[PDB]
């Protein structure tokens, strides 16, 4: 079961300080190190610090500048690391992975982004996509809904609540003035549409808002 | 008898130590003693005082915790042999 | 600190085929090196543990090879799954480091674009937008070009564009094209079309629709 569990994302004004979480499950030990690595879009992996629960002590990464703190609740299980005083620099995705004492990262989490910006948090609008009433049809049929007008990133748009994952293509979210705009496709056969339903879920973690939009042909 | 005890205790400072070592060791740049099973293989051959020297201590309290297995093996082994040294000189009085 | 590079950062590889990308270490590390895996906007995954071993849940295809400063992952037999970003890392000497990654794309047969195009939902136009989407799914290679035409008319203003990396289903490309304007823009226009010519074919791909 998911052992690391990061929030999905966290905004924040320049100069401010979030504090990120990873509540850890399953097999823990005295050994147990968590570690947090930052991956800033488009670019590898970057080792932040490290810090072992059962006693508290912690190392950072002594080549880059100094912006965070790690702490562990003992009993509750969960690490925590303080970024403050942050700019579009440390904007990024950060992972918290689990290590065993033997080197590996055996387990990682699912990465909480992290925006540091002006702006507000804006939760999107999900519009459906039919094909024209004009447009012929084969095998199979294009459907799909368009995210737009969010902040700040991310966003997971799925498809019956995920059951269907075959033929689907989020694709990447583009800014024009503080508000992100994505659309996702779905290709399923024509026959089964639109007796068999199809709907888009969309979960904006920035907003906790999640949405739904069932695919319903034109009148 | 206190040469059984020598043997338990031993075995103890032989995992603190692996523990300490590493916990000491993490943080100081080019440490090489930070994963707790290597640790314990150099706790064993430190304690042995056979360190073959594939693995050493860099930081303060890493060597500190050395001594003290460096000792903890220097002496079960003297008490060991205190031990049998006793045990011959008795069976001898006869 | 131990310096891991990873050469090349990308790797072209035809399917079936067996690849390989390197790590090299700054100085020995002995068998202290791992490997992970990261899809798009996946988060790393074990792959293998101390250069040569096998984590459970991984495919068998996958193997680790080497030791002191030169490392081997090695996949016999790439297929679209293993499209991703392979990172190596030690763990010899503190602190643990990571490499600067490797780019695994395949190399698939040619194909045309599926064209689709929609036009702006009327929960949409309920306040005062108007967005019309169009899709180029399912193409390769990645080289293919959008054109709109607001009746018989060329138009290059709203026009926002989004590549997808290579598609790790069938190793392909997608695009998508939105073209956002008012209600009004949108009101005062009858036919909306949009272009897709890709290598696929001299000709280009075409599909329309008028707001009525
Ligand atoms: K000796
Ligand atoms: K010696
Ligand atoms: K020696
Ligand atoms: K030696
Ligand atoms: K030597
Ligand atoms: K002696």
């Amino acid at each position: 079961q998911v052992q690391l569990q990061q929030p999905g994302a966290e905004l924040v004004k320049p100069g401010a300080s979030v504090k990120l979480s990873c509540k850890a499950s399953g097999y823990t030990f005295t050994s147990d190190w968590i570690h947090w690595v930052k991956q800033r879009p488009g670019h590898g992996l970057e080792w932040i610090g490290e810090i072992i629960p059962s006693y508290g002590r912690a190392n950072y990464n002594e080549k880059i500048q100094k912006k965070a703190t790690l702490t562990a609740d003992k009993s509750s299980s969960t690490a925590f690391m303080q970024l403050s005083s942050l700019t579009s620099e440390d904007s990024a995705v950060y992972y918290c992975a689990r290590e065993r004492g033997d080197g590996y990262f055996a387990v990682w989490g699912a990465g909480t982004t992290v925006t540091v910006s002006s702006a507000k948090t804006t939760p999107p609008s999900v519009y459906p996509l039919a094909p024209g009433s004009a447009a012929q049809t084969n095998s199979m049929v294009t459907l799909g809904c368009l995210v737009k007008g969010y902040f700040p990133e991310p966003v997971t748009v799925t498809w019956n609540s995920g059951s269907l994952s075959s033929g689907v293509h989020t694709f990447p979210a583009v800014l024009q003035s503080d508000l992100y705009t994505l659309s996702s496709s779905v290709t399923v056969p024509s026959s089964s549409w639109p007796s068999e339903t199809v709907t888009c879920n969309v979960a904006h973690p920035a907003s906790s808002t999640k949405v739904d939009k069932k695919i319903v042909p034109r009148d | 008898r206190a040469a059984g005890a020598a043997t338990v205790l031993l075995v103890i400072v032989l995992l603190a130590g692996s523990y300490l070592a590493v916990l000491a060791e993490r943080g100081a740049p080019g440490a090489q003693l930070i994963t707790y099973p290597r640790a314990l293989w150099w706790s064993v051959h430190t304690a042995t005082t056979v360190g073959y020297g594939d693995l050493y201590p860099v930081t303060l309290w890493g060597r500190c915790v050395a001594v003290v297995v460096m000792v903890a093996g220097i002496t079960s082994a003297g008490l060991v042999t205190a031990a049998l040294a006793t045990w011959f000189v008795g069976r001898e009085q006869e | 600190d131990i310096l891991l590079t990873q050469s090349p950062a990308i790797l072209s590889v035809s399917p079936g085929e067996r690849v390989s990308f390197s790590c090299r270490a700054s100085q020995s590390i002995g068998t202290d090196i791992h490997w992970y895996q990261q899809r798009t906007n996946g988060s790393p995954r074990l792959l293998i543990k101390y250069a040569s071993e096998s984590i459970s849940g991984i495919p068998s295809r996958f193997s680790g090879s080497g030791s002191g400063t030169d490392f081997t992952l090695s996949i016999n037999s790439v297929e679209s799954e293993d499209i991703a970003n392979y990172y190596c890392q030690q763990s010899n000497r503190w602190p643990f480091t990571f490499g600067s990654g490797t780019k695994l794309e395949i190399k698939r047969a040619d194909a045309a674009p599926t064209v689709s195009i929609f036009p702006p939902s009327s929960e949409q136009l309920t306040s005062g937008g108007a967005s019309v989407v169009c899709f180029l799914n399912n193409f390769y290679p990645k080289d293919i070009n959008v054109k709109w035409k607001i009746d018989g008319s060329e138009r290059q203003n709203g026009v926002l564009n989004s590549w997808t990396d290579q598609d790790s289903k069938d190793s392909t490309y997608s695009m998508s094209s939105t073209l956002t304007l008012t209600k009004d823009e949108y009101e005062r226009h009858n036919s909306y079309t949009c272009e897709a010519t890709h290598k696929t074919s001299t000709s280009p791909i075409v599909k329309s629709f008028n707001r009525n």
